[PDB]
């Protein structure tokens, strides 16, 4: 699922609650900076809740955290 | 939040040497084996521009004479070789924590050999004399160092009051300084005098340059 | 091509309101953030706040909290910023800058800038007078003249020689505030083979007064 | 209550080659 339409780029937008799809991984959260160190051989990570807690950009090499949006 | 501190507040680097500017942060912005810092160049009458992003990569369009790197809270901005077009104020920035903060700024001065000023005095125009006033204007161009003394003499009498002096920044090409002096006087006081003497005091010239005219 | 545009300057009386327009072109206006920067001469840089055009959500500094107000118009893709009771301490230049995201965030583009001055002085038209020595005998191989402009409000004014025909020797000086008025002086140096056979004029443009004064020397 | 996202970010790897 690496090629879909015009959406190949979609320049990143941080510090906002957004529904995101990274390399076929659906999800919605808040994008923030990440001080946690990951192995470059990996892809992403999850928490004990079986939900993705952080992501890695396929193009540029970076670590980003997924913060759950405010709910009630 | 995060606060930035830059020292020194001003730096004077001659041609061929290396410029070092430090941006100090309150807490560590380093994350993911990367750090958040950006350097900006601003010129008078122009918006700032992007120099180097993430300290590890030179922005496209910027000359290669700018460089830098660092780790932790202390980052350095290296410049070499220095050129006459590099005179400007520099800024550092961190996007780590909201709200973002801006650096204090550092003024850069380009050292070079001294140059004698050009003193030319222009008598008041007759169009200004129609409204009942006159202003004696005297230009000083191409002088270094910026420190200089300007005095006025009216028929041999010095008056320090009513003198407006304004200095500019360093040129990106000629790299000298320019200034002017305005002597404000009324119409009744202009007819009572004849010679107006514009004098300047510079370190290199031993005798002050005297430029005056007769009414 | 991505280009940002802002008005030159705006005058406001203490207690009134201000409106600043930022025009966006060449990119999607609602996708990216819009930041405002306060430049006060001598005070360095100051950060105002950001706004997301989509949901009209704002992130504002606590220093400018309850004072500054942000809003956007999605029809014309134009961002606005309003200040509550601008005072003399609030006079400064304001930029609207795009914030581009690749890993870390930096400011890629900037606006032309808008000068804000809070004063009670009325708008006055400029007065341009020529400056010439009247004669010269073997003084130099160059001809240096001057242009005096005083009694104009507000600042700045665009001072060119022959409508920007002279690309060298142009020196503009900062204005000085005296008697609630601004006064500057301009200087130009041309070769001795031009001014005798060619007339150079001082073109002063004051967009705030919507007047253009052209004089000959 | 739940906050609804107003913008969608979908980003894919770069294309080195394709399968014809």
């Amino acid at each position: 699922a690496t090629v879909c339409g015009p959406k190949k780029s979609t320049n990143l937008v941080k510090n906002k609650c957004v529904n995101f799809n990274f390399n076929g991984l659906t999800g919605t959260g808040v994008l923030t900076e990440s001080n946690k160190k990951f192995l470059p051989f990996q892809q992403f990570g999850r928490d004990i809740a079986d939900t993705t807690d952080a992501v890695r950009d396929p193009q540029t090499l970076e670590i980003l955290d997924i913060t759950p949006c405010s709910f009630g | 939040d995060i606060v930035l501190t830059q020292s020194p507040a001003s730096l004077a680097v001659s041609l061929g040497q290396r410029a070092t500017i430090s941006c100090r942060a309150s807490k560590s912005v380093s994350a993911s084996v990367y750090s958040y810092m950006h350097w900006y160049q601003q010129k008078p009458g122009q918006p700032p521009k992007l120099l180097i992003y993430l300290a590890s990569s030179l922005e496209s369009g910027v000359p290669a004479r700018f460089s830098g790197s660092g780790s932790g809270t202390d980052f350095t901005l290296n410049i070499h070789p220095v050129e006459e077009e590099d005179a400007a104020t520099y800024y550092c920035h961190h996007s780590r924590e909201l709200p973002p903060a801006f650096g204090g700024g550092t003024k850069l001065e380009i050292k070079r050999a001294d140059a004698a000023p050009t003193v030319s005095i222009f008598p008041p125009s007759s169009e200004q004399l129609t409204s009942g006033g006159a202003s004696v204007v005297c230009f000083l161009n191409n002088f270094y160092p910026k420190d200089i003394n300007v005095k006025w003499k009216i028929d041999g009498s010095e008056r320090q009051n009513g003198v407006l002096n304004s200095w500019t920044d360093q040129d990106s090409k000629d790299s000298t300084y320019s200034m002017s002096s305005t002597l404000t006087l009324t119409k009744d006081e202009y007819e009572r005098h004849n010679s107006y003497t514009c004098e300047a005091t510079h370190k290199t010239s031993t005798s002050p340059i005297v430029k005056s005219f007769n009414r | 091509q991505v280009q940002l545009q802002q008005p030159g300057a705006e005058l406001v009386r203490p207690g009134a309101s201000v409106k600043l327009s930022c025009k966006a072109s060449g990119y999607s206006f609602t996708r990216f953030w819009m930041n405002w920067v306060k430049q006060r001469p001598g005070q360095g840089l100051e950060w105002i706040g950001m706004i997301h055009p989509s949901d009209s959500e704002t992130r504002l500094n606590q220093k400018f909290k309850d004072k500054a107000t942000l809003t956007v118009d999605k029809s014309s893709t134009t961002a606005y910023m309003q200040l509550s009771s601008p005072t003399s301490e609030d006079s400064a230049v304001y930029y609207c800058a795009r914030k581009d995201y690749d890993y870390d965030a930096w400011f890629a583009y900037w606006g032309q800038g808008t000068l804000v001055t809070v004063s009670a002085a009325k708008t006055t038209p400029p007065s341009v007078y020529p400056l010439a020595p009247g004669s010269a005998a073997q003084t130099n191989s160059m001809v240096t003249l001057g242009c005096l402009v005083k009694g104009y409000f507000p600042e700045p004014v665009t001072v060119t020689w022959n409508s920007g025909s002279l690309s060298s020797g142009v020196h503009t000086f900062p204005a000085v505030l005296q008697s609630d008025l601004y006064t500057l002086s301009s200087s130009v140096t041309v070769p001795s083979s031009t001014w005798p056979s060619e007339t150079v004029t001082c073109n002063v443009a004051h967009p705030a007064s919507s007047t253009k004064v052209d004089k000959k020397i």
